[PDB]
């Protein structure tokens, strides 16, 4: 739970989530 | 021929054959396994040797390991052998599930659905059956903090033990054997029940609508039914235990229901969900025998065929829904606005407000019925909820009996709604957006909130007489109606009846979001806000806007040489995927917000 | 011929000719008038000689008495002769405005706007010289709370004295009187300034857009020209003197800048207003050169001309557009959501969120030009006013260059866009709902709360680093910001700077709502929260399910007799319809939240 | 400003109010 960490954690969810409008667009 | 019997977009994708649908289910067992062994294990804190489990659904499923008699301290042995024995069950039932078998598949095509309802009898017997003895010999949690085994008995109406609630159990496998073996042998055949075997979706509707009504059982149930081992109680006593983490008792104490009311209101949503969805197939069903010429020499002895084509019949019967509606509406938002804006202006000496009467009425029908003794905050609440039933039923009626002709559409000269799914027919006549079967079922969602918001509000202790806070001079009506919910009211097990109308309750628990799991509910609701925001883009009659601008983007991205981001804006959301997503972030991006105020 | 140049639903109701113009404009001035005489002796209080006046508008006008030196007191005798006399010429006005004058018309065929425009810069020569020599001879407020005579001095350059206050408004009468004269002889025959000559919608536009750059000059110079009786600090004095009710002096005690900040959410939102419907005539001015085969002739020379039909022009064009929106919303928004993560967490000791640095930025090149010294909530809200403005700007642009043919008229095989109405063509092409003028002009109304909400929140002293208050960790970060605001920011004469983001503010500012003017604030937010939600019924995708069940509820009205009221659902508001009204009443109701919090 | 007197104005606002869709309906 370093800044290292939780800054790589929060762009995972970021890549993640962008991905569920390409499935409908 | 599922693949001919669902909307365009899900005819690639809906399980196709016999055994692609029995591989389905068997994969949805192994989610329900998996996500067992995935939430025992995985978001119950940051740090769960200190903190122990705090987060949402964890702390339900930990209730269920205390209730068990089990260790339930965080990642405790009990709790992780649980854990993967259900992974290993997931795994297997997915393997299994994600393999072709093709004797099994020959088998199938010689079932009926009567015969799998004959299988699905005697496996709940056995079920039912085998719980019972597992609750005599080996136990439950008991009084004494141990776990105990139950006994046996079948003292029905003697006073309820651990013994005859295992005996509820075994009887409910007599009951379930019996009736198994009973329509083995006699079918399903009667009249008005043989056209089941004919249409998947006719059987799935009832599975749906029926499922609806027991979450509504279990609602009442779980705010009824608070004995601490043998009914919803469990979750009480979990929250301060000694296997609870110091933050969850912290809020236990100054809120008792907590975990219950979170279950209570999983169950209200998803029963509400199972209602509308349940109705949409069976309204579905009946489009479909409207639509095939050939389905009607069987079905033309029922009388919705002839009511699905004769107006005055529609106009009598949406009225009649309407009406239903709209007086315990007026009566309920009319009498808590007249109150509310009593409670406003309290302090004014003269002028237009001041020195009002506040309405005062209690619910004595209930009471000489169930033994309440109500105030004005049940006689507004239930019917601001009865109200929002009947609202929420008129997109729900209008599915069933709209669909395929209505007066509106033989008022514009159209012999017929094409199909269940189209958004629109354009601007003629002043405009026609969603008039189509799926379209009034978005609806229903929508207006379903006036149920599940006055529900919630009511549940967690808001004061249901006025939307604001209680003013001194209408203190002593407070004072009687919490005298009579504390001694007659079960609710006052989960929820102190307080003096705040649901603006006043969102103030005060907005603010004690702030310093409880480290203000993240916070979070929560401003991230929800966005997202419900966002969906207006989608739910406005603006798409055409959008899908132009969707090309100055995607040119954008394009010139600068990321245009596999620019995709993102090939273009525009359609008006049918658009409604369909807006509608379920409209509505669960609420009900984020509403969980925020369960999790407080 | 103006019936032939507006929309269709306008054509019998805009003024025809000449004379009927000048009587609107006649009639206009009576409503100026009529208003002043209105709000000088009703909506004043419930008792006015006990508590004042304490309600809005009239606040601001009673304000202007205190100023000009009048005895300021409710309904005293200065100010009932004073509205008694502006009835008097309201009755006149009116009196004249509805009764045909043939000689006045006659004479109006020979006048050109260019005339009226020399007209106009000889009456306001006059006002501007007349207002001037009565502060010079009879005065206005003094700094000895007596009316006292200013002088007359022309020190441009020396201290601002009431004299030379004087002196600017005979300046600004010397300097109009010589430039009516220099174009009463040379006209405005200029090129790219004779086609104004020609349409009257060209000349309202300019009118219109020019007056919104005034009102955005007005907002800046009452935050920052603060003085007692030659500035806008007449508002702050007032609010505390001898005849202040004692409810608007108990809350200027703790909010100074109130009717300042009041009058200056009135002009930021007018202005908003006047720049959008101004780029909208223009824009329908255009679309009618551009419809009128033969108004083109003379355009010809005119690049839009061109822009309106080149499609590369419109994506490179427009895409620059939102790249000036996306950049500073990103970073403004962007920096604010981690600083709102960063307070909202900011007790937690592990996990995902703990121990976030706060992103903390200055204002230096504002700093540099202006001598502030601004903070992290300066740098955060000028980017996100800026962003709001581009993103404001959008459909703006897309009214202007748009709304005859765009790149995806073309990529759908359309010729053009018929007018500037219509309000969709159906769902072709997966829908095709607002791509006219007008419905580009309702979502520049929409996009315009991202200017008009966070510089509402930065003017009324929110902290703009975050959306919620700083958490201890970051106190420092707070201070200094709340030092340099305090010594350099001319907005702290109407604003303490708090620590509170939007979301806090929100909280602090609704509670003190229910303690002032009896709690009414709480019922202006309830009510106008109701109707802004009802303005999704008219403007989500749904009103073809609308007009069929209103086609129910005419139906039941009328068998029970009361037609009557039935025909409120003789039809659904139409597309068009529901989106002028569904937009006019959800930009309004916010704006009423926003003076709700404007009164506290 | 006695309850007959409040009633008797809210009243005239209900009815002046419900007025308006009319216009446009
Ligand atoms: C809630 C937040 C919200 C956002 C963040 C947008 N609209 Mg949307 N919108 C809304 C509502 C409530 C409504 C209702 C119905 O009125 C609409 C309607 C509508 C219509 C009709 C159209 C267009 O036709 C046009 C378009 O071309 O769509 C393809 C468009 C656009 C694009 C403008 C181009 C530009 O400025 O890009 C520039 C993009 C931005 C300025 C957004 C940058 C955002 C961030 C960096 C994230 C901020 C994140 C957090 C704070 C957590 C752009 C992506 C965009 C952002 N909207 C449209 N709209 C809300 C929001
Ligand atoms: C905010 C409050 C709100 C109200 C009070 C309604 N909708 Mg509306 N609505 C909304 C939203 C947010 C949306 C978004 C877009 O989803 C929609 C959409 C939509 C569509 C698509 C249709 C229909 O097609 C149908 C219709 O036939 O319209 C002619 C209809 C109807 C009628 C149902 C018939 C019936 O139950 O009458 C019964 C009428 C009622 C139950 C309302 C009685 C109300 C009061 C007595 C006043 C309460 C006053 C206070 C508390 C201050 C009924 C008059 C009605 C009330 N709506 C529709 N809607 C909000 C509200
Ligand atoms: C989902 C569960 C389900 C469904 C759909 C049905 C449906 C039916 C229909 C076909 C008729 C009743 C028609 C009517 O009431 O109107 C029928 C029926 C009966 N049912 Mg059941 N039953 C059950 C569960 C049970 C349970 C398992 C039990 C006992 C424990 C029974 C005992 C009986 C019983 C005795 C009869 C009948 O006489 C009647 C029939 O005519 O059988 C064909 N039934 N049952
Ligand atoms: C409150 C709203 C509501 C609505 C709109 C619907 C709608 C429907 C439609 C889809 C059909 C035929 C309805 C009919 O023509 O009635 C006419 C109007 C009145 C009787 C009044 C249907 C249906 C059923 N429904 Mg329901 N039901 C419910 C509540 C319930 C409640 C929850 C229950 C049980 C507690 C049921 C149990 C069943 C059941 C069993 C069936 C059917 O077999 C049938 C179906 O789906 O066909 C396959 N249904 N139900
Ligand atoms: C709404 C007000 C208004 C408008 C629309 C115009 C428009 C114009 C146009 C026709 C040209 C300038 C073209 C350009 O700058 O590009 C013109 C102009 C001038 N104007 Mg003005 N003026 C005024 C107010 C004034 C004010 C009243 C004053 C002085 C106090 C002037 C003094 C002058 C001045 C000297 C000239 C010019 O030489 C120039 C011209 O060519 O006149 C036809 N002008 N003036
Ligand atoms: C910020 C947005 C904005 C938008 C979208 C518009 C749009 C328009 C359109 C309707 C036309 C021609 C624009 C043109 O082709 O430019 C091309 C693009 C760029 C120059 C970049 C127009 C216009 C004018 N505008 Mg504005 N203007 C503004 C801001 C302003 C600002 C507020 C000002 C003064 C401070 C003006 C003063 C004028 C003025 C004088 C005229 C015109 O005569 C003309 C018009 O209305 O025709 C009758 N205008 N203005
Ligand atoms: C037992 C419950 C159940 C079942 C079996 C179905 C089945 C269906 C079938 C008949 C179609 C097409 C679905 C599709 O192809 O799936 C595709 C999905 C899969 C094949 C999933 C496969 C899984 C993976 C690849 C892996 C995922 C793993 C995880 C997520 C862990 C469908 C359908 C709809 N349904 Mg329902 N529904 C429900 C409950 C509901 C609930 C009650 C609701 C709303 C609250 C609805 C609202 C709708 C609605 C609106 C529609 C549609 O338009 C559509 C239709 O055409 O009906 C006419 N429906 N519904
Ligand atoms: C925003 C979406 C959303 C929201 C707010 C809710 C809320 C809830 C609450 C009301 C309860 C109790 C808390 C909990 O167990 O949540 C569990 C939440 C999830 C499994 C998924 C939540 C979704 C995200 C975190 C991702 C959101 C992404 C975006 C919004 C883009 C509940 C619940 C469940 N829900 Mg859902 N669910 C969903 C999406 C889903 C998705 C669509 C699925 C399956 C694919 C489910 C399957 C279940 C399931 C099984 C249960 C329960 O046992 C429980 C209940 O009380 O039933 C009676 N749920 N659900
Ligand atoms: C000086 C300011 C001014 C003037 C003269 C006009 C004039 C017009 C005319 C050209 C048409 C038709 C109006 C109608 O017939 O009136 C009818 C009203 C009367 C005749 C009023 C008579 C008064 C009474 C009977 C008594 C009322 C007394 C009281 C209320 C006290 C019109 C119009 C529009 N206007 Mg503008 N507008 C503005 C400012 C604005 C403001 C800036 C805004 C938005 C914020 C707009 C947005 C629009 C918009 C959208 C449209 C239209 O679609 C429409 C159009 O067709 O343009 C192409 N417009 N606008
Ligand atoms: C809901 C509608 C609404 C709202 C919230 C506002 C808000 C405001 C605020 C921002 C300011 C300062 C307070 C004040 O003087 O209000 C005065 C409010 C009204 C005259 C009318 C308010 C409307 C109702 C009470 C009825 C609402 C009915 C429904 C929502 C169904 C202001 C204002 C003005 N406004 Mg409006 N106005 C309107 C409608 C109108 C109507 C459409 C009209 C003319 C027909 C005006 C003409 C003016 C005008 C002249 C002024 C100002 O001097 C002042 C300002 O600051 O300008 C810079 N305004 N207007
Ligand atoms: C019901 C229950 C029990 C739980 C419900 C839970 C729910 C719904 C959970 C929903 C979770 C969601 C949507 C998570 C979304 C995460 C998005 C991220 C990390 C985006 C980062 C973007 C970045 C860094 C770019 C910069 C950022 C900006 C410019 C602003
Ligand atoms: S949904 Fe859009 S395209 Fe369809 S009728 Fe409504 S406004 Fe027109």
């Amino acid at each position: 739970y370093s800044p290292t960490f939780n800054v790589a954690h929060i762009l995972a969810f970021f890549f993640l989530f962008l991905h569920i409008p390409f499935y409908f667009v | 021929n599922p693949r001919a019997q669902v909307f365009e977009y899900f005819k690639l994708k809906v399980p196709a054959t016999r055994g692609a649908v029995l591989k389905a289910h068997i994969n949805h067992l192994g989610n329900v396994a998996a996500m067992v062994s995935f939430i025992l294990v995985h978001h119950l804190s940051w740090d769960p040797a200190t903190q122990g489990v705090l987060w949402a659904p964890a702390t339900m499923f930990y209730a269920r390991l205390y209730q068990l008699g089990l260790d339930a301290v965080a990642l405790s042995p009990d709790a992780l052998f649980v854990a993967r024995m259900h992974l290993l069950a997931a795994i297997i039932l997915w393997g299994f599930g994600h393999v072709k078998s093709p004797a099994e598949e020959k088998f199938l095509e010689k079932v009926t659905m009567g015969k799998a309802l004959v299988a699905q009898f005697h496996f709940f017997a056995l079920i039912a059956t085998l719980w019972g003895l597992h609750m005599a010999f080996y136990g439950i949690l008991g009084p004494s903090g141990k776990l105990e085994p139950t006994g046996l008995s079948f003292d029905m109406f003697g006073p309820i033990t651990p013994a005859t609630m295992a005996g509820n159990h075994v009887a409910f496998g007599a009951v379930f054997f019996l009736g198994g073996i009973f329509h083995y042998f006699a079918g399903f055949n009667t009249k008005r029940f043989a056209f089941f075997e004919k249409d998947w979706e006719a059987v799935l509707s009832v599975s749906c609508q029926i499922l609806a009504f027991h979450f509504a059982t279990v609602v009442f149930a779980m705010i009824i039914w608070q004995h601490p081992q043998l009914g919803f109680g469990f979750m009480r006593e979990y929250a301060v235990s000694q296997y609870a983490g110091p933050e969850l008792k912290m809020i236990a104490q100054s809120n008792p229901g907590l975990l219950v009311k979170q279950a209570i209101l999983g169950h209200l949503v998803m029963g509400i969900m199972f209602w509308i969805g349940g109705v949409f197939h069976g309204a579905h069903f009946m489009l479909r025998v409207l639509n095939d010429p050939k389905l009607a020499e069987e079905m033309k002895d029922f009388k919705f065929i002839k009511r699905c084509y004769d107006h005055e019949f529609q106009k009598k019967f949406l009225a009649l829904i309407m009406f239903g509606a709209f007086l315990p509406i007026f009566v309920s938002y009319g009498i808590a606005t007249h109150n509310t804006i009593a409670d406003i202006h309290a302090a004014s000496k003269t002028g237009l407000f001041a020195h009002m009467t506040y309405i005062n009425i209690g619910t004595p029908l209930h009471d000489a019925i169930f033994g309440s003794k109500g105030s004005i905050s049940e006689f507004v609440a239930a019917h601001a909820i009865a109200g929002g039933l009947h609202f929420t039923m008129v997109p729900m009626w209008r599915m069933v009996f709209f669909s395929k002709v209505s007066p509106w559409t033989t008022k514009v000269g159209m012999k017929a709604k094409r199909d269940g799914e189209f958004p629109c027919l354009g601007p003629a006549y002043g405009g026609t957006c969603s008039i189509s079967l799926v379209d009034q079922f978005y609806l229903a969602i929508f207006f379903s909130l006036q149920v599940i918001a006055p529900a919630w509000f009511y549940i967690d202790g808001c004061w249901m007489g006025s939307f604001v806070a209680v003013a001194a001079p209408y203190n002593d009506i407070y004072q009687a109606a919490l005298a009579t919910f504390n001694s007659h009211n079960p609710l006052h097990q989960l929820s102190p009846l307080t003096n705040m109308g649901y603006f006043s309750y969102i103030i005060q628990q907005t603010t004690a979001m702030f310093s409880r799991y480290d203000g993240h509910m916070i979070q929560a609701l401003l991230g929800a806000h966005f997202i419900w925001a966002f969906t207006f883009s989608m739910l406005f009659q603006y798409r055409g806007s959008r899908d132009e601008g969707a090309m100055v983007l995607k040119w954008a991205h394009q010139q600068v040489g990321v245009g596999f981001a620019g995709k993102m804006y090939n273009r525009a959301l359609s008006l049918k995927e658009g409604k369909a997503i807006g509608c379920f972030l409209f509505f669960k991006m609420t009900i984020v917000c509403m969980w925020a105020l369960a999790m407080v």
